[PDB]
């Protein structure tokens, strides 16, 4: 079990961790999250009391290093940090938890929200993806743009999610073109699969990612990015039955987490009734299905 | 973006443009079976693909033996269309080849844009406008060469005759638009106005009859009467 410390909270913020959120008032003593489960990503995540434009945060993995949360006063937020002496971070964290000045990430034994919603999502895949290669943990925010949307501009503050596009010459073989464009499988297994991701593990893991950025941090790009990485599973005619049987499995906890309210905004009315109605994968993702429509039955 | 009444003019610039419409490409006749079911019989159809400006009509010429084995025909033949489409582009010296594409079926619009996926620059547009282009296969000449046509084939024609000696490509297509509308409306009657007089005749390298500049007024005056007067047999007023 790993520790997030914190210098301090100088101003008032809703924090963040996981699917887990608790209110810091202006100058409380609180100095962290205790706790955290080893073994998987994580997201600490802020969004300030007097202006709740800019949701942002940090993904971290505790196995690569020693984190702490400094708010800087200059550039107005709370930064993720590394102390490289691990003596005295070690030190530090037990004088803040024999204070028991940490909330506890508060993980009921029977929950596997959390792994199921990051099975596949990978730290240094995260890295690959934002190239801020100084920092071991990846800054998020609810701002940041897609290289599809930079076709359309500050290329290193920017995610760039693989870029996904149906009308392309890379979706769409010469000679294959009514072929391809109707059955999405050869840009699927061939060019995204085989030559782009290498296994589906990969894929899972930036749909998983892309989700959790639209979830967390109200993304655009990475709402698009979720959308369109399942348009083009349940637009192929040929799919690995354990591919399908995992998206399944990974739509419903996605489905499950999502709060009620933003569903008007995160859930995309076409991509879901063309997944699971019209679809060569209509039939294929029943708990999906079956929590869509008894969640969702509007958007439907 | 969609063309429509407000940018109607852009037809007769000189940035080259052809219409395509894809509604005579796959034509059939339902009949009963033995059984008593009902099938379909397919016959030779139509690409109407139409230069504004110029009148050069391309007319592809499909038969029914691109049918044979091939299942959901509706949607092959958009496809079809967008692949005989991008053939005729790439067949064009570069100087030729048009700068814009506007599809007369908003159902073209995915199948054409994937084809001409190669041509970046050359613009894929819808159109607001129901231009009565499904009546070329009231045109006698056009009708004659699709349905005796044993093979796949390529016939080009001007639907303008030699109107551009004598009138502008604004008022050329005009006159297009009103007479095929008219035998979109009733072909008969249509088709009585312009065969009606045994002294004006059709030139052999013509589709229309050879009016002269008063003809040509008296008759467009009966096509918008038959326009208006079927719209009354029609709505009853
Ligand atoms: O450099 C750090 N400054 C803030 C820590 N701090 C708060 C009270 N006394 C020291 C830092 C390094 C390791 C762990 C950590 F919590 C923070
Ligand atoms: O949770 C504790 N501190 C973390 C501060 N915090 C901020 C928001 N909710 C909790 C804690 C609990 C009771 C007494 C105490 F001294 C500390
Ligand atoms: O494999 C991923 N993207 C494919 C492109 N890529 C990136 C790095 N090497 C290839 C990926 C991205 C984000 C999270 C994740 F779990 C996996
Ligand atoms: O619903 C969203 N866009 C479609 C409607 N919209 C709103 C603003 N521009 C278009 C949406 C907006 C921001 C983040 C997100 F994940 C989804």
């Amino acid at each position: 079990m790993n520790t997030v410390p914190f210098t301090s909270a100088p101003i008032e913020v809703t924090i963040g961790i996981d699917q887990y959120s608790f209110n810091v008032k202006e100058n409380q003593p609180f100095h962290g999250i205790k706790d955290i489960p080893i073994g998987h990503v994580h997201v600490i995540h802020f969004q300030h009391a007097d202006n709740s434009s800019m949701r942002y945060g940090y993904w971290f993995d505790c196995r690569m290093g020693n984190f702490y949360i400094q708010y800087d006063p200059k550039d107005g937020l709370y930064k993720m940090m590394e102390e490289r002496d691990g003596a005295k971070f070690e030190n530090i964290v037990h004088n803040f938890k024999e204070r028991q000045m940490m909330v506890s990430y508060p993980k009921i034994d029977e929950d596997d929200t959390w792994y199921n919603l990051t099975e596949f999502v990978q730290m240094d895949k995260i890295r690959k993806i934002v190239r801020k290669d100084e920092n071991q943990f990846s800054y998020v925010d609810s701002s940041m743009t897609t290289v599809q949307e930079n076709e359309l501009s500050d290329p290193a503050h920017s995610l760039n999610y693989t870029v996904i596009n149906f009308k392309s010459r890379e979706a769409i073989r010469p000679g294959h073109e009514m072929e391809d464009f109707l059955d999405k499988s050869y840009y699927l297994n061939t060019v995204m699969l085989q030559g782009i991701f290498k296994n589906s593990s990969n894929y899972f893991g930036e749909l998983q990612f892309a989700f959790l950025n639209a979830m967390f941090f109200g993304n655009y790009g990475s709402s698009l990015q979720w959308h369109a990485m399942i348009e083009l599973i349940c637009s192929s005619a040929t799919v690995p039955k354990h591919m399908l049987d995992k998206l399944d499995e990974i739509l419903y906890y996605q489905i499950k987490t999502l709060p009620e309210q933003y569903s008007d905004i995160l859930l995309n009315e076409r991509v879901w009734n063309i997944c699971l109605y019209s679809s060569f994968q209509k039939n294929s993702l029943h708990n999906t299905e079956k929590i869509m429509e008894n969640k969702y039955p509007e958007l439907l | 973006g969609a063309m429509n009444s407000s940018n109607y003019a852009e037809l007769f610039n000189n940035d080259i443009k052809l219409f395509v419409d894809d509604t005579n490409v796959y034509r059939v006749t339902v009949h009963k079976t033995f059984e008593g079911n009902v099938a379909t019989k397919a016959i030779n159809g139509c690409i109407f693909t139409l230069n504004p400006k110029t009148g050069h009509l391309f007319l592809k010429i499909i038969h029914t033996s691109v049918w044979a084995g091939q299942k959901r025909l509706s949607q092959l033949a958009k496809w079809k269309t967008a692949e005989e489409v991008s053939a005729l582009v790439r067949s064009l010296p570069k100087e030729e080849q048009p700068k814009q594409i506007i599809v007369t079926r908003k159902a073209m619009l995915d199948p054409l844009e994937v084809h001409m996926l190669d041509f970046p620059n050359i613009a894929i547009r819808p159109t607001e406008l129901r231009l009565p282009f499904s009546a070329a296969m009231s045109i006698d000449k056009l009708s004659d060469v699709v349905m005796k046509a044993t093979e796949p084939q390529m016939v080009l024609f001007n639907i303008y005759d030699d109107w551009l000696d004598r009138i502008s490509s604004y008022t050329a297509f005009s006159r297009l638009t009103l007479l095929l509308r008219a035998l979109k409306t009733n072909e008969e009657s249509a088709k009585m106005i312009l065969l009606s007089d045994p002294t004006i005749t059709i030139k052999s390298y013509h589709l229309w009859p050879s009016f002269t500049d008063e003809q040509w007024i008296t008759i467009e005056s009966q096509m918008r009467d038959l326009i208006l007067t079927e719209y009354g047999r029609k709505y009853n007023v």
